C-alpha cells in the first residue's frame, strides 16, 4: 500500500516491508494499491512498477498448446453439467444480465465424489469453447521453502487473472490446504493458509464484473473451513451423482461406439446384472473388457471378456457389516 | 538385478509372469495393436500381497529382463525432512520421464505414502496427504504419461484411499498367493540348482513334507538346512538332513506365519 | 552450498571432471566458487557412529546353559567371519536374518553384546531410541548411511534392538509416526530384499517380546533365526550365579541345588541379585565370608512379595 | 547506587576485554579430521565449513561432534564447550537445596532403613564396597498410599551429603512432537553423569512407564518407546547408573519395567502404611507441637484409628486447633478433637474409605 | 532525490511495531522478518504520543523509529467475523415481530437505560437464544441488532488460526474476553452448533461441552467476576442439546426464547424484501406465491426468484412472470 | 551521572532483543536468539547476573551483542488469564442460614493472612486449603462465599482442565505456570470450578488418551503435592459430583475440608428470597411466603431468577413495581422452566 504523500510501504521479493520516499515525478496514478514495484539496487527506492505484467508462473494456455479432450463422448453427466451450463457461459459472457435480473452471480462451484472422478477432466471440457485462462493448480504444488511466495503467486494469480481477463482458474484438489494445524513449522503454512486467507481476502475484489469462475473440487469435505464455504464464496455445490441406467447405457454406448463392436454385444443385460453394485469407474471397466482384447490376436471383444471385466472388478457379498439389513 | 534369466528363476506363476509381459512389453513395441482394436494403452501396473511372495523380485527381475529404459523409485527418502514438499520431485522425475521417454518406474511401498487422512491428526500426516495430491494431479493431467509405466506394490492394497484404487492410477490388478506345491516343485529346482550335493534327491519329498511356503522361505531354509547340515563339517548332504531341517526349521518359521493374511 | 545456494561455474578448478558425479564435501571458498578437492566422507556425529566400542570386556565362556542354541547363533556371526569357505564348495550363501528374544532374563542384553568380543569386526549398537526420530527421513537416511558405513567398513558387525518399538505399523490409519519409519525397516527390507548390497555385515535383532510386529519379516534377507530363550534352567541357574559369585568368597559348602531346585520363574538376573542382598546382610553382619544359611535366606528375601503376616498356620 | 556506580565503571575494561574473544561465535560441532592440519565443523546457523584452528587448541584434546568456539572470519578453533542440551525444563527437573530431614519420619524404622541401607549407606562410604564389594545394588521399588511418598526423597534431600540430586515429574515426560522427552531421558543421564554419580528419582513412574499395549491404535506407541527407551537406558551397560536409582509408584503395573526390574533392579520394599504403633509417632509429630495437656493420652486415640496412613491423622491432631480457635479453647484436650476425630474419620469414611488395598489390586 | 537516493542505501528502511516503551526513553519494537530490537527516542514523536501495539517506521541507520502509522488487529478479527454473515436490519427481515418484542428489551436497555436497571434492581441479562429450525435470521438478528445498536459483533471459534493469532496458548477464552474490554458494547455469538448432527451423544458432547463452556466460563467471567455490562452471548439449537441446555440450565444463567417456523406472514413481505432489486411487474400474485411454499425454511425465500431468475436469466428477459417464479416454486421444493 | 553519558555510547546507537539461554559458569552467557546467535557477557552493571536465569530474554548490542539490560515482559496469556482483579460487590452476608457451612470455612478463609496468630500460637500448622462440592449445580453460592473472600489477599478462579485437553500434551504445563505464577503472586488464592476431568468424557479439538488426561490431573495434584512446595496460593477446589474424582486427592490436600451444600429449606428460601425483591418493589398483594411455601425443592438461582420474569412484563409496561398477579402467573413460566425444561 501507499501510506501517505511521496512515500509508501513495500515488501521486496525477499519479503520485507520497507518505508521509502517514492520517485518524485510519478507519485500515484500508476502506483496503485497492489502492484509489483521495481526497487533500487542499493537503496530499494520506490521508482516504478511493472507494465503490469508478464507475471511469473503458469501463465495460462494449455489448450492451444494442448491438451484438450472432447466432453461430448460422456453424456451421463448431463444433469451434473446443468449447473456448469448456467454457471459458466452466461456468467462470463454477460455481466449485464445480472444487473437486470436483480440477482448477483455466485462464485460458488463445487465438485466431489471421486471415484467416480469426472472433475478435472470436466474442467478440460469448457476449454474447447470458452477462451480464457486455465491454470492447473493443487494445494501442495505451490508449497514453497519460503512463505512469501504465496502472494507472489496467489496475489499475482488475481492480478494476472483480472488483468488478463476474461480468464478462469480451477484449483484441482483444493482440500490439501484446508487442514487444521498449529505448530509454527507450519507457521509458514499457517501463513499460506493466511495466504489462503489473503487470497480469500483479495479474491472478493473480483466483485463486481470482470472476472472469475471459482470452481472447486474435493474428494473429502471434512477439513474445509466455514470461511471457505462462506456466503459469497461457495453458493453452489455439485456432488458426484452415481451413473445409472441412462448413464450406464450411455457409458455402455459411448465406449463401444469407438472400439470394435459386435452383434454379439447386448448391453441391456448389463444395465441390470453388473448395475446391482457399480457404481464405479465403469468407464475404465468399459475399457477393461477392451483391455481384455489384447489377450489375443483379437478383433472384436467377446462376451466372456465382458463378464471377465465384471468378475475382476469387483466383489463382494459380503458382508459382515453390509449384509445385515 | 542378475537376470533376465531370473525370469525363469521366480518359479510361478504363468498368468503372473506372462500377463505382465502383455501388460508392459507389448504397449512399448506395438501401440498399433492397441489402436488396431482401439483400446487405450495401460500406463501402469499394480502388484500386492503378501500371500506367497516375490512382488519385489519379480519387479527387480523384469527391470533387467525387459531392458529398454527403466528407473526405480526408492520409496524412503521422499519425506525430505524440512519442507516435505518433495511431491514436486515426482514431477521433477516425471519431467525426465517425459524427456527420457520411454522409461519405466517401479514403486514399492505406496501404502505408507498412501495415507488416508481418515481422522486427521497432528502434523506429519498433513505433509503426507499433500504429497499425495500431486501424485493424483500428475496422473490426473492435463498430461499424457503413457510412455512411462508405473508399477506399484506394497504390503496391502487397502489404505491407498479410493482415488488411487481406480484405474488410471491403478491400471490392473496383479498379485501373488501361496505358490502351489506343483509350482513349488519348480521353485525348489532353482533352489536345488545352485546347490550341489550327493545325487540322492526326491524333489516331491520336500514338496510333500514341507508345505505351504514361499520361494525365499523354502530356499533360505533349504540353504539353511544345507548350512545346518554342513555344521557337521561334512561337505555333500543328502535330503535326509533336509527332510528333517527344512521340515523342522520351517515349523519354527511357520510359528510366525500367523496373521499374514491381509485384505484385498 | 552450506547456505543452500547454487552456482553456475566454468569447470573446476582445481581438480577436474576426473571425479566425480556429484558427491559431498567439495572444497570451495566464498566468491571463488572453485572445487579444489573432494574430501571423504559422509556424516554425522553419533548418527555416523551409533556406538563404536572396543568390545565387551568379558567373554561368553563365563555364562552357560544356553550354549547349544547360542552355539547355533555364534555360527551366524562366525561362519561369514570364517566358515563361508565351507559354502564356496557347494554354492551356499550365509544367513542374514537372525532374531534374539525372550523376557529378562535370559540376559541377551549382556550376551548379545558379549558375542562382539569374538567377532573382532567393528560393532555398532542400534536400539529403539535411535529409531525414535525428531524429524523424518533421518532413520531412513541413517540406515542408508548405517549400511553405507557397514559396507564401507565391511566386514563389520551391527546388532539392533527394540524392534517392537517400530515393530507394528498399526495397520489402518490414523496415524503412527513410526509408520513412516517402518519404511526405514522396509528399506532395511528393500536393502535385504529388493537390493543386493546388504549381503555383508550380518545384522541381528532383539526385543523383550516378539509379540506384534510386521509378521512378513520371515526370510533370510529379513529376520530368519528365531530362538526362544526360556527361563534359565537348573543347569544354568546353578552355574549363572556360580559364575556371578565366583567373583566373591564362599564358605565352602553351598548346595546350588537348593536354589536350582527351588528356583521357579527366577530370572538369570534375579540370581545376580540373590547373592547381593545375601551379601548385604553378610555386610551388616560384619561377616568375613558368605554362608548357605545366609545364602538360602536371600532366596525368599528378594522374592516373593509379602511381608503380610504368618499366622493361622503359626 | 554505589553498587550501580562501581557497576558501570569497568565497562572500559569490559570494552577493552571485549574485542578479544567476542567473536567466539558461533557454537559449532566438528565433523571429521583427515590429517593433522585439517578439520571440518558444522553449525546450526546452516554454516558448514572444513577449516583450521587457532594455535591455542591441541588436536588430541578435542572430540568429534564437539561444540566449539570459533572466530567466524578465519573460522578458527577457539575453545570447545562441553555442554549441549537441554533448556530450563532440565533446570526445573534438576533441583537443589536441602530440607525435611530424617527426624520427620513418622516412626517407620526398618521400612526406611532397608532403603536407607541401599542409598545413603553406600553413599556415606563408597569405600565400603572396596573390600567387600561386589556392588551397591541396582534399583528399588516403592508404592503404597500417599504416606509417605516423595518425602523419603525429601528425607534424601536434606540428608544428601554430596551433590544436589534431580527430581523427575511425570507429565513432562509425555509430550507432543514425537520423541521430545525421548531425547531428555537419554541425554539427561549424561547431564546426570556430568554430576558424576549424583542420584536421580522418578515420580509418577507408573504413568510414564505405561504398559503394556493394545492392538490398535497407539497412542501408546510413541510412549512404548519411552518405557523400553528407559529400558535401553536401563540396558546401557554403564554405569549403571552410578546413581543407583530410587523409584516410587502406585499400582503394580506398569509391568514391563516391573518385570524388567528383576532383569536389572533389586530391593522391592513397601510402605509403611499404617501400623498399630507408628501412629503414635505420627501422633508424636505433634508431640513438641502446641503444648500437650498433661492428661492427653496417645494410646487412647492410637487404639481408636485403624488404617490411618499419615495424612488425615496429622490433620486429625490439627483439627483440634481448628475448633480450638473457633471455640476459643486456649489449648486442646484429647476429648475435644476425638469428638471431631470420630467425626472426621467417619464423616470422611462415609463416602471414602480410600481403599489403598484396592488401588494396587 | 539523489540525497535521499544517497541516504537510503547505506541503511535501507523498514516499518516497526512498538510492543512497549522504556523509562530510559527507549522503545520495544520488532524487526518483523527477524528477531526484535529495542531502540530509543526519536525526539520528534515523544513516548506519550504513541502507545504499544502501533505501527511505526523502523529507522535503518540508528535502527530507531522514523514515522507513525496506524495498525490493525480487529480489522483482521472483524473481517473474519464479517466473513461469515451480513446484517441487514428490521426492514429487511420479517416474521420476528413476536420475538423482537422480547430481545429488544434484552439489548437496548443495557445500552440506553441502565441507570434504571437499578430502579428495577436487576443486572444485565447474561444471554439469550432462539431454538427451532436451523433456520434463518437468528444470525441476522445477532449482527443486525448489533448493527441496530452499532455495538460491535463477535463470534465463537473460529476454525484454525484465529486462536494463536491472539496470544499463544491458554484457556484461549480470556483473550476473547479481553477483546470485549477494548470495545463495548459488544455482541458475542455461538456460530453455529445449531443442528441435530453434531450430537453423536458422546463424541460431539465434549466438542459441544467447550462450546457450551465457551458460554459457561464466559458467564462465569461475566457474572462470576470481572466486569461489567454491555457484553452478551447468543445460542442456537433445535432439540437434544436444547434439553441438554436444561442440564446447563436449572435457571442459571440465560434467557430462553424459541425460534419460530416460517409462516405465510413473512412469506409475503420477506419475498417482497428480496423482490426490491429484481425486475418484476406488479401483476404478480402474492397469495399463491406465499402459500405455495409451506414448511421449507427461511432459506426457501432466498431460492424463490433466484432459480426462477436463473431460467429468466437463461431466457434473457428483463422483468419476469410469475410462471417462472411458479417454476422455481416447484424447483427449490422438488428436493424434499 | 557521567556514567549515564558514558556507557550510552557502548549501548549506542541501538540495541537488539536477545533470548537468555545458558551460561558458562565463568558468567559468559551463551544465548540462542534469532537466529541462534550466541555471545559471552560478563558485564558489571544492572546485574543481578544470577537471577536473570536461563530461559529468559535479553537485550543485545550490535557490536558486539553484549546484553546491557533485561526486562520482564508480559502481557502474555499467562498473566492475562489470572486477573483482573476483581472483587465484585457481593458479600458473605448475602447467603444466610448456611452460616454453619461458611463459619467452618470462616477460619479457613480468615486464618491465612488475617488473624494468623493462633495458627502459630498453637503451632499445629493447618494450611491445608479447602475442597468444595454440593448439589445440584452449586458453587456460585460458593462463589457467594468466594466473592466474600475477595476482601483479603488476591484470587484467581479457573474452570476445568480444558487448556490441557485442547491438544496432545503440552503436559500440565499451562496449569504448571498457573500454579507457579501463583507463587509469583504469593500469597494468593486459586480456585478451579467444578472439575469435569473424567466427569465429562469427550474433548474439544484433539485429545487422548485417558491416561494423558488422567495424568494431567494426576500431575495437577502431584505438582501441588508437592516436591517440595510451601507456596500458597491457598488452594480452593470444587466439583458437584464427588464420584468421578480420584479419591487420593483428599489426603495430601485439602484433607480436612470438603463442604457439603444443603438444599434450601422453607425458611432458608424465605431468608434468601427477600434479598432480591428488596430492590424490586412488590405490589400490595405480593407475599414472599405463600408462593415459596407451597413450592418445593427449589434452587437459590431460580428463587433469584423467578423475579426476572416480572422484570419482563412489568418492564414491558415499564413499571418499577412487581405484581404478584403476574408473579404468580409468570412463575408458571419458571415453573414450566423447571417442570418441562
Amino acid at each position: 500500500e501507499a501510506v501517505d504523500q511521496n512515500t509508501a510501504i513495500v515488501g521486496s521479493t525477499t519479503g520485507s516491508n520497507y518505508y521509502v520516499r517514492i520517485l518524485s515525478t510519478i507519485d500515484r496514478e500508476l502506483l496503485k494499491p497492489n502492484a509489483s514495484v521495481a526497487l533500487h539496487k542499493h537503496s530499494n527506492a520506490l521508482v516504478d512498477v511493472l507494465p503490469p505484467e508478464a507475471d511469473s508462473s503458469i501463465m495460462m494456455l494449455t489448450s492451444d498448446q494442448k491438451p484438450d479432450v472432447m466432453y461430448a463422448d460422456i453424456g451421463g453427466m448431463d444433469i451434473q453439467k446443468q449447473e456448469v451450463r448456467e454457471a459458466v457461459e452466461l456468467p462470463l459472457t454477460h455481466f449485464e444480465l445480472y444487473k437486470q435480473i436483480g440477482i448477483d452471480p455466485p462464485r460458488g462451484v463445487l465438485m466431489y465424489g471421486p471415484p467416480g472422478c469426472g472433475k478435472t477432466m470436466l474442467a478440460k471440457a469448457v476449454a474447447h469453447h470458452t477462451t480464457a485462462a486455465f491454470i492447473r493448480v493443487v494445494g501442495s504444488e505451490f508449497v514453497q521453502k519460503y512463505l512469501g511466495e504465496g502472494p507472489r503467486m496467489v496475489r499475482d494469480v488475481f492480478r494476472l487473472a483480472k488483468e488478463n481477463a476474461p480468464a478462469i482458474i480451477f484449483i484441482d484438489e483444493i482440500d490439501a490446504i484446508a487442514t487444521k494445524r498449529f505448530d509454527a513449522q507450519t507457521g509458514a503454512d499457517r501463513e499460506v493458509q493466511r495466504i489462503l486467507l489473503e487470497l480469500l481476502n483479495q479474491m472478493d475484489g473480483f466483485d463486481q464484473n470482470v472476472n472469475v469462475k471459482v470452481i472447486m473440487a474435493t474428494n473429502r469435505a471434512d477439513t474445509l473451513d466455514p470461511a471457505l464455504l462462506r456466503p459469497g464464496r461457495l453458493d453452489r455445490k455439485i456432488e458426484f451423482p452415481l451413473p445409472d441406467r441412462r448413464q450406464k447405457r450411455l457409458i455402455f454406448s459411448t465406449i463401444t461406439s469407438k472400439m470394435n463392436l459386435s452383434e454379439e454385444v447386448d448391453l441391456e443385460d448389463y444395465v441390470a446384472r453388473p448395475d446391482k453394485i457399480s457404481g464405479a469407474d465403469i468407464n475404465s471397466i468399459c475399457q477393461e473388457s477392451g483391455m481384455l482384447a489384447v489377450r489375443e490376436n483379437r478383433y472384436i471383444v467377446l462376451a466372456k471378456d465382458f463378464e471377465k471385466a465384471y468378475k475382476t472388478v469387483i466383489k463382494k457379498d459380503e458382508q459382515e457389516h453390509e449384509f445385515y439389513k | 538385478d542378475p537376470g533376465n534369466v531370473s525370469y525363469s528363476e521366480i518359479g510361478g506363476l504363468s498368468e503372473q509372469i506372462r500377463e505382465l509381459r502383455e501388460v508392459i512389453e507389448l504397449p512399448l513395441t506395438n501401440p498399433e495393436l492397441f489402436q488396431r482394436v482401439g483400446i487405450i494403452p495401460p500406463k501402469g501396473c499394480l502388484l500386492y500381497g503378501p500371500p506367497g511372495t516375490g512382488k519385489t523380485l519379480l519387479a527387480r527381475a523384469v527391470a533387467s529382463q525387459l531392458d529398454c529404459n527403466f528407473l526405480k523409485v526408492v520409496s524412503s527418502s521422499i519425506v525430505d525432512k524440512y519442507i516435505g514438499e518433495s511431491a514436486r520431485l515426482i514431477r521433477e522425475m516425471f519431467n525426465y520421464a517425459r524427456d527420457h521417454q520411454p522409461c519405466i518406474i517401479f514403486m514399492d511401498e505406496i501404502d505408507a505414502i498412501g495415507g488416508r487422512r481418515f481422522s486427521e491428526g497432528t502434523s506429519a500426516d498433513r505433509e503426507i496427504q499433500r504429497t499425495l495430491m500431486e501424485l493424483l494431479n500428475q496422473m490426473d493431467g492435463f498430461d499424457t504419461l503413457h510412455r512411462v509405466k508405473m508399477i506399484m506394490a506394497t504390503n496391502r492394497p487397502d489404505t491407498l484411499d479410493p482415488a488411487l484404487l481406480r484405474p488410471g492410477r491403478l491400471d490392473r490388478k496383479i498379485h501373488i498367493d501361496l505358490p502351489n506345491e506343483q509350482a513349488r516343485l519348480d521353485i525348489l529346482k532353482i533352489h536345488a540348482g545352485p546347490i550341489t550335493k550327493h545325487g540322492e534327491i526326491d524333489y516331491e519329498a520336500i514338496v510333500k513334507l514341507s508345505d505351504g511356503f514361499n520361494g525365499a522361505d523354502l530356499r533360505n531354509v533349504c540353504t539353511e538346512a544345507g548350512m545346518f547340515a554342513i555344521r557337521a563339517d561334512h561337505d555333500f548332504v543328502v535330503q535326509e538332513d533336509f527332510m528333517k531341517a527344512v521340515r523342522k526349521v520351517a515349523d519354527s518359521k511357520k510359528l510366525e506365519s500367523k496373521l499374514d493374511y491381509k485384505p484385498v | 552450498t552450506s547456505t543452500r545456494q547454487t552456482y553456475f561455474l566454468p569447470v573446476i578448478g582445481l581438480v577436474d571432471a576426473e571425479k566425480l558425479k556429484p558427491g559431498d564435501l567439495v572444497g570451495v571458498n566464498k566468491d571463488s566458487y572453485l572445487i579444489l578437492e573432494t574430501l571423504p566422507t559422509e556424516y554425522d556425529s553419533r548418527v555416523k557412529a551409533m556406538e563404536v566400542d572396543e568390545r565387551p570386556t568379558e567373554q561368553y565362556s563365563d555364562i552357560g546353559g544356553l550354549d547349544k542354541q547360542i552355539q547355533e547363533l555364534v555360527e551366524a556371526i562366525v561362519l561369514p567371519m570364517n566358515h563361508k569357505e565351507k559354502f564356496e564348495n557347494l554354492g551356499i550363501q550365509p544367513p542374514k536374518g537372525v532374531l534374539m528374544y525372550g523376557p529378562p532374563g535370559t540376559g541377551k542384553t549382556l550376551l548379545a553384546r558379549a558375542c562382539a568380543a569374538q567377532t573382532k569386526a567393528t560393532f555398532l549398537k542400534l536400539a529403539g531410541p535411535q529409531l525414535v526420530q525428531m524429524f523424518i527421513g533421518d532413520g531412513a537416511k541413517l540406515v542408508r548411511d548405517a549400511f553405507a558405513l557397514a559396507k564401507e567398513k565391511a566386514p563389520s558387525i551391527i546388532f539392533i534392538d527394540e524392534l517392537d518399538a517400530i515393530g507394528t505399523k498399526r495397520f489402518d490409519s490414523e496415524k503412527a509416526g513410526d509408520r513412516e519409519v517402518q519404511r526405514t525397516m522396509l528399506e532395511l527390507l528393500n536393502q535385504l530384499d529388493g537390493f543386493q548390497p546388504n549381503t555383508q555385515v550380518k545384522v541381528i535383532a532383539a526385543t523383550n517380546r516378539v509379540d506384534i510386529l510386521d509378521p512378513a519379516l520371515l526370510r533370510s534377507g529379513r529376520l530368519d533365526r528365531k530362538i526362544e530363550f526360556p527361563m534359565p534352567n537348573e543347569e544354568a541357574r546353578a552355574r549363572i550365579m556360580q559364575i556371578h559369585s565366583r567373583k566373591m568368597n564362599v564358605s565352602p559348602d553351598v548346595n546350588y541345588e537348593e536354589l536350582a531346585r527351588c528356583t521357579d520363574d527366577f530370572n538369570g538376573a534375579q540370581c545376580k541379585a540373590v547373592c547381593v542382598e545375601a551379601g548385604m546382610i553378610a555386610l551388616r553382619r560384619g561377616a568375613t565370608e558368605l554362608t548357605h544359611e545366609d545364602y538360602m535366606e536371600g532366596i525368599l528375601e528378594v522374592q516373593a512379595k509379602k511381608k503380610a503376616n504368618l499366622q493361622y498356620y503359626a | 547506587a554505589p553498587p550501580a556506580l562501581w557497576d558501570l565503571a569497568a565497562d572500559k575494561q569490559t570494552l577493552q576485554s571485549e574485542q578479544p574473544l567476542q567473536v567466539a561465535r558461533c557454537t559449532k560441532i566438528i565433523n571429521a579430521d583427515s590429517e593433522d592440519p585439517k578439520y571440518i565443523i558444522n553449525v546450526k546457523q546452516f554454516a558448514k565449513f572444513v577449516v583450521d584452528l587457532s594455535d591455542q587448541v591441541a588436536p588430541t584434546d578435542i572430540e568429534e561432534g564437539m561444540r566449539v568456539g570459533v572466530d567466524r572470519n578465519k573460522y578458527q578453533i577457539h575453545i570447545p564447550l562441553p555442554p549441549k542440551i537441554d533448556p530450563t525444563v532440565t533446570m526445573m527437573q534438576v533441583e537443589e537445596k536441602p530440607d525435611v530431614t530424617y527426624s520427620d519420619v513418622g516412626g517407620c524404622k526398618e521400612q526406611i532403613e532397608k532403603l536407607r541401607e541401599v542409598v545413603e549407606t553406600p553413599l556415606l562410604h563408597p569405600e565400603r564396597f572396596v573390600n567387600l564389594g561386589i556392588e551397591p545394588p541396582k534399583g528399588v521399588l516403592l508404592f503404597g498410599p500417599p504416606g509417605t511418598g516423595k518425602t523419603l526423597c525429601a528425607r534424601a534431600v536434606a540428608n544428601r551429603t554430596d551433590a544436589c540430586f534431580i527430581r523427575v515429574i511425570g507429565s513432562e515426560l509425555v509430550q507432543k512432537y514425537v520423541g521430545e522427552g525421548a531425547r531428555m531421558v537419554r541425554e539427561l543421564f549424561e547431564m546426570a553423569r556430568t554430576k558424576k554419580a549424583c542420584l536421580i528419582f522418578f515420580d509418577e513412574i507408573d504413568a510414564i512407564g505405561g504398559a503394556r499395549f493394545d492392538d490398535g491404535a497407539g497412542g501408546d506407541n510413541e510412549v512404548q518407546r519411552t518405557m523400553l527407551e528407559l529400558i535401553n537406558q536401563l540396558d546401557g551397560f554403564d554405569p549403571r547408573g552410578n546413581i543407583k536409582v530410587l523409584m516410587a509408584t502406585n499400582r503394580p503395573d506398569t509391568l514391563d519395567p516391573a518385570l524388567m526390574r528383576p532383569g536389572r533392579l533389586d530391593r522391592k520394599i513397601e510402605f509403611s502404611l499404617p501400623d498399630l504403633e507408628g501412629r503414635t509417632h505420627i501422633f508424636k509429630i505433634h508431640a513438641r507441637s502446641m503444648s500437650v495437656e498433661r492428661d492427653i493420652r496417645f494410646e487412647l486415640l492410637a487404639r481408636l484409628c485403624p488404617n490411618s496412613t499419615g495424612a488425615e491423622i496429622r490433620s486429625v491432631c490439627t483439627e483440634a486447633g481448628m475448633f480450638a480457635i473457633r471455640a476459643r479453647r486456649k489449648i486442646a484436650t484429647e476429648k475435644d478433637f476425638l469428638e471431631a476425630v470420630n467425626k472426621v474419620i467417619k464423616s470422611y469414611a462415609k463416602f471414602s474409605a480410600t481403599p489403598r488395598y484396592m488401588t494396587y489390586n | 532525490l539523489r540525497e535521499e537516493l544517497q541516504l537510503l542505501q547505506e541503511q535501507g528502511s523498514y516499518v516497526g511495531e512498538v510492543v512497549r516503551a522504556m523509562d530510559k526513553k527507549k522503545v520495544l519494537v520488532k524487526v518483523h522478518p527477524e528477531g526484535k530490537f529495542v531502540v530509543d527516542v526519536d525526539k520528534n514523536i515523544d513516548i506519550n504520543d504513541v502507545t504499544p501495539n502501533c505501527r511505526v517506521a523502523l529507522r535503518n541507520d540508528s535502527y530507531t523509529l522514523h514515522k507513525i502509522l496506524p495498525n490493525k488487529v480487529d480489522p483482521l478479527v472483524s473481517l473474519m467475523m464479517v466473513e461469515k454473515v451480513p446484517d441487514s436490519t428490521y426492514e429487511m427481515i420479517g416474521g420476528l415481530d413476536k420475538q423482537i418484542k422480547e430481545i429488544k428489551e434484552v439489548i437496548e436497555l443495557p445500552v440506553k437505560h441502565p441507570e434504571l436497571f437499578e430502579a428495577l434492581g436487576i443486572a444485565q441479562p447474561k444471554g439469550v437464544l432462539l431454538y427451532g429450525p436451523p433456520g434463518t435470521g437468528k444470525t441476522l438478528l445477532a449482527r443486525a441488532v448489533a448493527h441496530h445498536t452499532d455495538c460491535t459483533f463477535i463470534r465463537v471459534s473460529g476454525s484454525e488460526l484465529v486462536q494463536k493469532f491472539i496470544g499463544e496458548g491458554a484457556r484461549m477464552v480470556r483473550e476473547l474476553f479481553v477483546m470485549a474490554r477494548e470495545h463495548a458494547p459488544s455482541i458475542i455469538f455461538m456460530d453455529e452448533i445449531d443442528s441435530i448432527g453434531s450430537s453423536r451423544l458422546e463424541g460431539g458432547s465434549g466438542g459441544d461441552s467447550e462450546v457450551q463452556r465457551t458460554m459457561l466460563e464466559l458467564l462465569n467471567q461475566l457474572d462470576g467476576f470481572e466486569a461489567t455490562k454491555n457484553i452478551k452471548v447468543i445460542m442456537a439449537t433445535n432439540r437434544i442439546d436444547i434439553l441438554d441446555s436444561a442440564l446447563l440450565r436449572p435457571g442459571r444463567i440465560d434467557r430462553k426464547i424459541e425460534f419460530p417456523p416460517p409462516n405465510e406472514e413473512a412469506r409475503l413481505d420477506i419475498l417482497k424484501i428480496h423482490s426490491r432489486k429484481m425486475n418484476l411487474t406488479r401483476g404478480i400474485n402474492l397469495r399463491k406465491i406465499a402459500e405455495l411454499m409451506p414448511g421449507a425454511s427461511g432459506a426457501e425465500v432466498k431460492g424463490v426468484c433466484t432459480e426462477a431468475g436463473m431460467y429468466a436469466l437463461r431466457e434473457r428477459r428483463v422483468h419476469v412472470t410469475q410462471e417462472d417464479f411458479e417454476m422455481a416454486v416447484a424447483k427449490v421444493m422438488q428436493k424434499d | 551521572e557521567e556514567e549515564r553519558s558514558k556507557v550510552d555510547d557502548l549501548r549506542g546507537t541501538p540495541m537488539s532483543v536477545g533470548t537468555l539461554e545458558e551460561i558458562i559458569d565463568d558468567n559468559h552467557a551463551i544465548v540462542s536468539t534469532s537466529v541462534g546467535s550466541e555471545h559471552y557477557v560478563s558485564i558489571l552493571s544492572f546485574v543481578d547476573k544470577d537471577l536473570l536465569e536461563p530461559g529468559c530474554s535479553v537485550l543485545l548490542n550490535h557490536k558486539v551483542h553484549a546484553v546491557i539490560g533485561v526486562l520482564m515482559d508480559d502481557t502474555d496469556p499467562l498473566v492475562t488469564v489470572m486477573k483482573v482483579e476483581k472483587a465484585p460487590q457481593e458479600t458473605y452476608a448475602d447467603i444466610g442460614g448456611l452460616d454453619n457451612q461458611i463459619q467452618e470455612i470462616k477460619e479457613s478463609v480468615e486464618l491465612p493472612l488475617t488473624h494468623p496468630e493462633y495458627y502459630e500460637e498453637m503451632g499445629i500448622k493447618p494450611p491445608k486449603g479447602v475442597i468444595l462440592y454440593g448439589p445440584p449445580g452449586t458453587g456460585k453460592t460458593l462463589l457467594a462465599k468466594a466473592v466474600a473472600n475477595q476482601t483479603s489477599a488476591t484470587f484467581l478462579r479457573v474452570v476445568g482442565s480444558e487448556l490441557i485437553q485442547k491438544y496432545l500434551g503440552d503436559g500440565p504445563k499451562l496449569v504448571r505456570e498457573l500454579f507457579r505464577v501463583a507463587e509469583e503472586h504469593a500469597p494468593s488464592i486459586v480456585f478451579i470450578d467444578e472439575i469435569d476431568a473424567i466427569g465429562t468424557k469427550r474433548y474439544d479439538s484433539n485429545s487422548g488418551g485417558e491416561r494423558e488426561i488422567q495424568r494431567t490431573m494426576l500431575e495437577l495434584l502431584n505438582q501441588l503435592d508437592g516436591f517440595d512446595s510451601r507456596g500458597d496460593v491457598k488452594v480452593i477446589m470444587a466439583t458437584n459430583r464427588i464420584e468421578t474424582l480420584d479419591p487420593a486427592l483428599i489426603r495430601p490436600g485439602r484433607i480436612d475440608r470438603k463442604i457439603e451444600f444443603p438444599l434450601p429449606d422453607e425458611k432458608t428460601k424465605k431468608r434468601i428470597f427477600q434479598i432480591h425483591t428488596s430492590r424490586m418493589t412488590l405490589a400490595d398483594d405480593v407475599t414472599l411466603d405463600d408462593l415459596i411455601m407451597a413450592k418445593d425443592d427449589l434452587s437459590g438461582a431460580d428463587i433469584k431468577a423467578i423475579c426476572t420474569e416480572a422484570g419482563l412484563m412489568a418492564l414491558r409496561e415499564r413499571r418499577m413495581k412487581v405484581t404478584n398477579e403476574d408473579f404468580k402467573k409468570s412463575k408458571e413460566n419458571v415453573l414450566y422452566k423447571k417442570q418441562e425444561g
